[PDB]
């Protein structure tokens, strides 16, 4: 007996104890969203004997305000603002115990500009909830006024094709082959002899860093002599990715500081260096005139699997947000996952102004882009010229076509492979514009291109049959 | 106030059979014993005076708690603290350290504070107990 | 017909088109491992009509040096050196299309001391390769020789128990509740109350950084005065975790340097900061005398599923490795996933300076730890005093019990809930030290305390019954 | 130029440089101790008598909060110094920061405890 | 006394000088480690000092020992600190001298740092009275303790690239006289030297700033010499 | 409320830091520094833990005849956006220009959280 038992708190909401989350405030079919919230969907996988309403109303109350058993401190707060709500839950078709739970989050809730901010309370802790056996992170809808704290992209595609003086048409490009073993100066050969062959861009691979087998300085000193050698060889301005990825921020910064002062016009980065490192190289990247290429390295960790994750869409969006220039994201027909309607989604993401509620793209909330800039989509692994009316097709113009064995495979050498795939991409851009049936008639177009093209020639009769035709994994929801 | 340093201070005051079966324990782990003791009760007072040195490679508790006996003789008044110690590579520290001995009366610590740069403070521990000298605190 | 048609590559291996992964170098059952390897087992699902064998060894191949078709460009390398190989290729038990990979890479293809460059590598790009529906990374070998290249935890379990002068016995935390909407002298309220009564630490929230409800600056100036109060007011070392995740590196600096200033014996950040901002912060960290505190947010996007992602035991070597000092580890009874003998491997990953193969805990590889000091196992999340027998037998002595709203939820004030949870701990402590079997008593032994401790007996009253039984998703594979 | 090549010379076994004379208008244009003996006196306000002091021991193996321990009691005990081994750097069994702040607290707690000014 | 009653009475912790052999730093029987550094001396023991009590003094006042026990040993891990002498054998054509192979485990040791290698290695144990000679032969830096190190900052493979020479020897000159050279006379013979068909020249050794010629001007005139040499031949040329 | 209005603004930091080094609560500006200055010295007090008051010097050169200028309840709006703490404001019945109705919106401006219309 004392004071403290005296002043405990009696309302049967505020009394100490457990009580379930969707009695707690977390759900409200009835709240009505506001323009400043900021939205999130869920695929949620109960496990048994669990109610789906109560596994939703954790979710949005894990990710916002609540704990396991109540507490006063609630009191202290605008707490009815403050809960984020499940307000829709629904059946996920043709499954058995999986939902679509949309939950509301106050924008007060969120670190303005942050995407370290935002993902802990979107992904901090909910996905390893006893509770629920899987939860997947499907789409998000990031209001005007939030999107309005972030940079965007560094320089987007408009300005990107305005730097290279390139319009009309996807880029080009190739990673560097084999993936590790070349030295800075074999590194600044397959550079030359891609760029000059009529890529428009080469890259360092994801993995090349700093190593016993070459150290950076050198490979960005040979790089640029190649840009330059080639630049002067063609009368086009060329770049090539040089990867600025490192342990620290100091050492980035000591990279893509000497990547500026030897005059490239583009840098990389890997998606495994984190948010924070990523969003301080998108401000450097306008602080400093940089095009900030995003390798997308060990996204399919947490991307593949339909039943749990993140849907790369809203990586999408929050790289977008981040200030990255481009990403990848698929090509459909290559060596990676890619479902082609998946993928629109992803492209659509990352270069509209605008997007429209649209199912079967697995775009499930309306985007204003709130005028941030656009990322270039980049298309890349296993893909061949073979394939380009189909690449054109499925992918569109605003995208870099990436082809590393694609070009430096051929077996008349790295000039002749970029020229191969320069050719193809040009014959089939002038039969689209034309208004031709470029999909039916591809395979055609490209044999008549290759009739004056040898190095074409040789590249079709190689690759031509070559096809990765599996299974998707990542799939929507709902058809046309 | 009662000091909460020690692994067992929000327990009442450890008996002598209570004491034994700590020391027990620590030799069934082969850890080396030291009894130490101090009037300065500062958090940071990592040095309290050492009562004799360090027993290794002990078989039997009842040497230990001799040597507590005699440590209580001559500061009973005062704090003292067995301490266990591991020298196994990757540990090499302390593994368990509580007290068996704590003065009638301890007043504690005043919180000194001074004013610093904008809202910025500087914070010092006070003890009572050291307003007066050595030999006359407890 | 030309010079490049004429010194086109004959050899088999190296003319051009597209070869199996198995045949390039990627297959070999009989490599002998090197101690300088690193080593990464991969639980490999591969699509319908895909070879196991060449599954795993296009994960080798596109995690070194591989792409999709041979290039010659692999001659002007010692390409036999840095091919990584696939060299044991298991049944997983109770499976129908599930192996173990067990492959290696050369120490070679690594930069020096760069969490971004070894997993750039190892989960860069195979977990989207359309031709495997699933892979997992399930451990990794991490030589002596590449350990040496990293800081390790900046501090340490045992100059942590030094700094705070705490042996023998677990420490003590809990994250303020609710989640968010506090003001910073409402935080320091709560610090404050918590300290005081009992607790070691408190922490901040993953997702409180700086935001519209409180900014961060208020919040470490209120939280440094409420650990000094309980400081003076009990005469242990305490500390609470001032949150420094932010947005950009030179904000997280601006932060921590002035936690730093406040003269705060600890700190914390949040996972989704990401490995290149972790490292700098573990750097910073040693340099300034700092316990440096990683809150894993995110991690159960991609270590909830078995078939797919990064188990966690390769997290916990990762950031031991990049400088972390705590890291949270799983509770088994609490309400976050956790078997209890994955759990074993987890916090035994963290703590031992060796680890010996125990399939029963999913530790797959011999591992020497190089003397790298030693992270501290952080159990949070839906625990309460009533289980203290429990976490003891299941955690170890080395951990941090976090009790957030198993401290706050007490009906008799924040003080209360800490007290009962020191006095639970402590009584449980000096029964396991006796000899007793404190599993089997540990419900006696709580009521025996309880008996002269009224905080503790509300406590066991309130919630002695709530528990968190569901079925492990991340599991073993194997039995003792 | 006086050691950098002639001790390899063929032409000579062996060789040694025994003595030099440096000329006063060369030494002028070095600082010559930071401190120097007498002002060390007057900063230790110790005169008349040798320093004493001591190495910890053993060399290498030590944590930091043992480092303290056995300057706090050399120094406490009677020693005007001790110091860390020359082998003593930052290592992995002891980083050198935890060295340097319990040495302090030991060299502190020693002044207060005798009235000397003492050092590590 | 407290102080009396807990005195070690264990032989090998007790207070007083025991030989170094009998301390722990001798062991023919020591499993070397992967990991371990190893060094080889060249020892030449005092008359009446045997061979192995002065390897075995070398092992322990270049790891962890001093001349008399200390208690504070049992504060660490000693047995895996002490360095193990593991091998003595006599020189061949020689008296009284001997190899000592000696083994220190890598947690010794400073990472990246050669002034705590050679702290360690050389910086007490050639002053000793018990030998009247020593000479470090070799040593075997493991893998683990190298890659601490950067290594060449260019290396042979990267310089060759930098000068695009191959296949042969580099050729080079100092400069002379040793002193005494002007700023502008210095690069008249760097030019000279690069013109007719040298690689590189270099200042000698004693050469840095002095009354005769400081080292701007030489740096400024030697500059020019190298890049007058480039034009005249075609070749990347240094000095 | 120590003034650092100053001709430049690295004047102006060198007050408003010795002010803060001296552990002042409170500093202020006057409105004639200017909008860029005054939003510099928003952010330098949201940095430094500061409270910012704004004086209104000028203001009534544009916000006094009904006809022509800028009323003051806009310069309420782009002040609070700046980032100061205070603000001059009006008091009715004393020796400067204030009708009641005019300062409570101009009040509500500065204090609210959401204004509905409110044309009196
Ligand atoms: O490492 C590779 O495999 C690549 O360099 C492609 O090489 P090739 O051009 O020789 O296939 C790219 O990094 C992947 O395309 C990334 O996949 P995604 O674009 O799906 O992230
Ligand atoms: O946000 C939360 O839920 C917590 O603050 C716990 O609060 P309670 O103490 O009130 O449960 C922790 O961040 C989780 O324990 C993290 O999970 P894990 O340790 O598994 O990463
Ligand atoms: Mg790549
Ligand atoms: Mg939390
Ligand atoms: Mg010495
Ligand atoms: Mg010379």
């Amino acid at each position: 007996n004392s004071v403290e038992e005296r002043t405990r708190i009696k309302n049967e909401r505020y009394e100490s104890g457990v009580i379930p989350y969707a009695k707690m405030g977390y759900w409200d079919p009835n709240y009505a969203v506001k323009d400043t919230d900021i939205l999130a969907l869920f695929r949620v996988s109960p496990q048994p004997g669990v109610d789906p309403v109560e596994a939703s109303a954790a979710v949005a109350g894990e990710s916002s305000t609540a704990t396991w058993t109540v507490v006063w401190t609630d009191l202290l707060t605008a707490c009815d603002l403050y809960r984020a709500k499940a307000y829709k839950v629904e059946s996920v078709p043709n499954t058995s115990d999986q939902y679509f739970a949309y939950i509301s989050y106050d924008i007060d809730l969120f670190e303005e500009g942050s995407i370290a901010n935002l993902t802990a309370s979107i992904i901090g802790n909910v996905f390893g909830f006893k509770a629920v056996k899987a939860l997947r992170l499907e789409d998000m809808r990031i209001p005007v006024a939030y999107l309005k704290t972030f940079q965007g992209p560094a320089t987007g595609i408009v300005v990107e094709r305005e730097r290279m003086d390139k319009f009309g048409r996807p880029f080009l490009g190739a990673t560097v082959k084999p993936k590790l073993g070349l030295s800075g100066k074999n590194y600044g050969r397959v550079v030359y002899e891609g760029l000059r062959g009529g890529l428009d861009f080469l890259k360092d691979d994801e993995n090349i860093n700093s190593q016993p087998f070459m150290r950076w300085k050198e490979r960005f000193l040979y790089s640029i002599e190649a840009v330059n050698r080639s630049i002067a060889a063609t009368g086009e301005v060329k770049g090539h990715y040089m990867n600025v990825t490192a342990a620290t921020m100091e050492e980035m910064y000591e990279r893509a500081e000497f990547a500026k002062q030897l005059g490239t016009v583009i840098i990389m980065i890997d998606l495994v260096i984190g948010y924070t490192a990523i969003q301080t190289m998108g401000i450097w990247a306008r602080k400093n005139d940089m095009i900030l290429h995003l390798h997308r390295a060990g996204n399919s960790t947490y991307s593949r699997q339909k039943i749990h994750g993140m849907n790369f869409r809203v990586i999408c969006k929050w790289m977008r947000m981040a200030g990255v220039d481009h990403i990848h994201a698929g090509t459909v027909v290559g060596k990676l996952e890619g479902d082609p309607l998946m993928i629109r989604g992803f492209y659509n993401t990352l270069l509209l102004p605008y997007l429209e509620v649209n199912l079967p793209q697995g775009i499930f909330f309306q985007q204003d882009w709130a005028s941030l800039r656009k990322v270039t989509p980049v298309a890349s692994g296993g893909i061949h010229c073979g394939q380009m009316h189909q690449l054109l097709d499925y992918l569109g113009n605003d995208v870099v076509l990436q082809f590393g064995g694609g070009t430096i495979g051929h077996p008349d050498g790295i000039q002749a492979g970029a020229t191969a795939n320069r050719v193809a991409l040009e014959s089939m851009v002038i039969a689209r514009n034309e208004g031709r049936d470029y999909v039916a008639e591809g395979p055609q177009i490209l044999r008549d291109a290759a009739k004056t093209c040898g190095p074409l020639q040789t590249a079709l009769d190689l690759w031509k049959d070559i096809t990765f035709n599996y299974t998707s994994t990542d799939t929507a929801d709902f058809v046309e | 106030m009662r000091l909460t340093q020690g692994t067992f201070s929000f327990l009442p005051d450890l008996t002598d059979e209570q004491i034994k079966k700590q020391v027990d324990y620590a030799i069934s782990q082969n850890w080396a014993i030291n009894i130490e003791y101090t009037e300065d009760p500062h958090p940071r007072n990592n040095f309290w005076e050492l009562w004799g040195l360090p027993l290794f490679d002990i078989n039997d508790a009842a040497t230990v708690m001799y040597e507590i006996g005699s440590c209580r003789q001559q500061h009973s008044n005062v704090y003292i603290k067995v301490n266990a110690f591991d020298n196994t590579r990757g540990v090499e520290s302390c593994v368990l350290s509580f007290l068996i001995n704590r003065p009638s009366y301890e007043p504690g610590f005043r919180l000194v504070r001074s004013e610093d740069i904008s809202r910025n403070q500087k914070y010092s521990f006070h003890s009572y107990a050291t307003d007066k000298p050595e030999g006359s605190r407890y």
